[PDB]
Formats: C-alpha cells, structure tokens, sequence
C-alpha cells in the first residue's frame, strides 16, 4: 500500500508580493506485509 | 515540450519552505514549404490530332 501523510492544502497564508513563488509539499511511506510473501531476483554474473 | 529529467534523489526535508530547481522551456521547431511545378506546352494543331 501507499501511506500519505500531508497532501496539498489550502489555508489563507501570508502570501504577498508578485513573485509567484509556490511550492507542492507531499510526504509519503510504504507498507509491505509478511516481508517472505514477496520475492526479489538480482540479475548478475557469475563468479 | 519535455518534462524534466527525474532524478530520485529527491530527500527534501521537513520545514516550511525548501529548495527549488531547474525547469525546461518548451522548444519550438518550424520548417519550410516548398514548390512543385510542372510546365506543359504542345501545338494546337498536334493538340488536334488524332
């Protein structure tokens, strides 16, 4: 799954001047569950 | 137009503004028309012929 924390909001902030500067703030993390339910394979070389 | 290139490197971290980056313009491309022509004249008694 997809764990949000913070999407975009909007509130009346402090915004003055005529720069137009603007930001786009997310913060996410990620849940597996039974770690040996999933498989992973590296390609590599042999010896 | 081209999106940025991604990076991954991307471990801002938490306050309330941070740093900014690089964005690419859109390109503009154009080109020429060009002129085709073919010019015919024949006699008005071969015209005629049969």
């Amino acid at each position: 799954t997809q764990m949000v924390l913070r999407a975009p909001k909007r509130t009346e902030l402090a915004k003055d001047g005529s720069y137009e500067k603007w930001m786009i703030e997310m913060e996410v993390g990620l849940r597996h569950r039974n770690p040996y339910a999933s498989g992973v394979l590296f390609t590599a070389a042999g010896k | 137009d081209a999106l940025a290139s991604v990076d991954g490197n991307n471990a801002h971290v938490e306050g309330s503004r941070a740093e900014d980056g690089e964005m690419k313009p859109t390109v503009i491309k154009s080109n020429v028309t060009q002129i085709l022509r073919k010019v015919v004249r024949v006699s008005d008694t071969a015209n005629t012929t049969a």
